[PDB]
């Protein structure tokens, strides 16, 4: 066959059926979605790397990730993001 | 084998359609050649780095992924072709 | 004697893959040492970000009475949210178009 | 008498028409010829994916339509309605190229 | 300590001085208010970024190196402060 | 009769002066007071290194002066010599903020 | 018993530290491994840029007859070279100021 | 008792000497040069990391370094820069 | 137990033969004693001059679409720079010819 | 086989592959190159002997031939060649 190629199609498709069970996707739109995921992912990853370099910490942790999303994502979207992410932290710490 | 003039291949009505999508309702006659010039500049700046990306990959066929890298380095990042 | 193979995304209760992004940060070269909770954090952030943009897109698709999402609706949704436009002002969408916009002096009397 | 609209009304109609539509404005084969032409100016004999050419043409049209909306803002700011190349030169100088 | 009206602490002739550095030949009297507003927006953004940096740093004191980082991530890099 | 220059001549003189000079055109104490006042709004009881304050001083002066040649280009672009707030609004919106 | 100590900057024959740049790139986390010639090459291109910009600094200083440099002269040097301006459009120098520049319509007559 | 803060000051002062033995230096301009070399260093380093990530190379090599040199530096600066870099890496290769 | 035979041309990091130039000075009958740094200095200046004249050879070859140098390229390179002309005013290049140069009074109206 | 005729061909070949890897060589222009290198060598070596004579100095060193190249070859190329020569004598001083 062919070597496996990663995509974010199935996860966004679960997100869609959570948010709108009725609708479908175009593949062009899903290409934009994959580009969006990778772009925001690398932006926050670069923030994570630079902030970890700045305070001379050999680890990356979530604390600077709240720092990163609060600096990068503006305002109420960022504070919403803090809300779901920290509660996701609570479920992950409770396993 | 070689080509010498295709900047006129971007015709005036295509520029007019772009200007209508730009919201221009009235276009001077002097617009078209200088828009061709700035298009020339922007395409040079992107394709120089694009073929630079390609030649570092030791490829003689370009990839669209490298075009994505060229535009995102230039600050005009594109969605819809990564992957 | 091994326990059941359970997934960390379900442990957070979210849908983005924890292990995939954990591997991505391990190979993306942003730190040599990675904490456990940060990939969970970012996965939740991105999944929510998809949630509001998909809500805006689906509402736009319902407004334009199409039941399968199209890039035009993505452009119209993102350019109509102020904070996402501040997030995404410098990005270009393939086959997207722009907002319907005419200036007042361009309109006739 | 054959009908003829007053000027600008039809122009506003293409503004509405191509602003509602997204489909691409330029003939793709001449611009393919042009990108091959300008690519040969750096290095000889490049091959192109059609995906790459279409991707770069969305990027190009986005850049152009951005600078047209800037020169719209400039020309309206100049109490005029017609764009002239000094307005575009102003916009290009303001953006910082 | 706690103050109220420091937007007017940037005086009008100081704004005239910046404008003459900008090469402005004639300044309207209306100008000083929106220059205060634009300065307000810009400083608000960059100092929000800076306080975010230092609250990550577990420092109660503002450092210049954080200001350097905050300016350069916004695309307005400065030199001369150890960056 | 006492000497009195025509308008613009004096202004051109300090234009040449402040183009020649590099010193900071904002008084330091109310500026840093404004910085402390606004920084109070996001978190309480902040202390400032002085060099940070002077750094963000020239950052502010550079941002304003940059949008000032933007404003000047807009003003001469509209065949005027006096700037108006919509010039600055235009310049910022072209820069995209 | 052991070779005499001689630095890698001497081997490159250039003044920027090969060892410090090597160490900074190893702990700057840009790849898992680093090639030998890459930090040397990086230091060389840096010192070339410093060479030309201090040439501009020096002759701009002799324009003002000052043997010690001022950052004003640095801003003059950056703004009077078009490629260095293109490198440095979005960065401003502390106490840098602006070029002597007047619009022609602002002049009398 | 103190702990060091490094800079590029000695190298800038030396290269100032062999470009022009008879001229001086101000300290704040010398810090500007410090931060300038730091900024160019970080730009090249990040671009190099990105190129190494693109071609899935886990090792960074001088080939993509000079590729990035053309990528960032425009024209004249780029071609002379690759010239000294090439002749320098040949001297190191002989060394 | 001898160290490896390594060359002074490599020690000066230059292409021109330091040893042969030293030998040609020694039997060129200019002094009975000669310093070590002098042939290195000569190697340096002759590298730089041959380098600049070869850059001129390269672009004078390239703009006439030739990938192999000709003495016409050499003549057009040298005679178009006044400083090498003051270096080489009394110098003739074989098959070099002259610059394309017509006096203005010789041209018709 | 015939006895060796020493010439300066291969060195100019090497320096051109630093300055232009692509471009080729005609042999009569190559003899012209040998004529430049020999002639300028002759001028500078004779001036070096002469300047050693006038200061009554027995030894040809770098400083008087620096003096001589400042004499004969003019201006910008002279001061640049001074720069590479100082660089070369310093790095050769470091062996």
């Amino acid at each position: 066959k062919r070597s496996r190629k990663e995509s974010y199609s199935v996860y966004v498709y679960k997100v869609l059926k959570q948010v709108h069970p009725d609708t479908g996707i175009s593949s062009k739109a899903m290409g934009i979605m994959n580009s969006f995921v990778n772009d925001i992912f690398e932006r926050i990853a670069g923030e994570a790397s630079r902030l970890a370099h700045y305070n001379k910490r050999s680890t990356i942790t979530s604390r600077e990730i709240q720092t990163a999303v609060r600096l990068l994502l503006p305002g109420e979207l960022a504070k919403h993001a803090v809300s779901e992410g920290t509660k996701a932290v609570t479920k992950y710490t409770s396993a | 084998k070689v080509l010498r003039d295709n900047i006129q291949g971007i015709t005036k009505p295509a520029i007019r359609r772009l200007a209508r999508r730009g919201g221009v309702k009235r276009i001077s006659g002097l617009i078209y050649e200088e828009t061709r010039g700035v298009l020339k500049v922007f395409l040079e700046n992107v394709i120089r780095d694009a073929v630079t990306y390609t030649e570092h990959a030791k490829r003689k066929t370009v990839t669209a992924m490298d075009v994505v890298y060229a535009l995102k380095r230039q600050g005009r990042t594109l969605y819809g072709f990564g992957g | 004697a091994r326990a059941k193979a359970k997934t960390r995304s379900s442990r957070a209760g979210l849908q983005f893959p924890v292990g995939r992004v954990h591997r991505l940060l391990r190979k993306g070269n942003y730190s040599e040492r990675v904490g456990a909770g940060a990939p969970v954090y970012l996965a939740a952030v991105l999944e929510y970000l998809t949630a509001e943009i998909l809500e805006l897109a689906g509402n736009a698709a319902r407004d334009n009475k199409k039941t399968r999402i199209i890039p035009r609706h993505l452009q119209l949704a993102i350019r109509n949210d102020e904070e996402l436009n501040k997030l995404l002002g410098r990005v270009t969408i393939a086959q997207g178009g722009v907002l319907p916009n005419i200036q007042a002096v361009l309109l006739p009397k | 008498k054959p009908h003829r609209y007053r000027p600008g009304t039809v122009a506003l109609r293409e503004i509405r028409r191509y602003q509602k539509s997204t489909e691409l404005l330029i003939r793709k084969l001449p611009f393919q010829r042009l990108v091959r032409e300008i690519a040969q100016d750096f290095k000889t004999d490049l091959r192109f994916q059609s995906s790459a050419v279409m991707a770069l043409q969305e990027a190009s049209e986005a850049y152009l339509v951005g600078l047209f909306e800037d020169t719209n803002l400039a020309a309206i700011h100049a109490k005029r309605v017609t764009i002239m190349p000094k307005d575009i030169q102003l916009a290009r100088r303001i953006r910082g190229e």
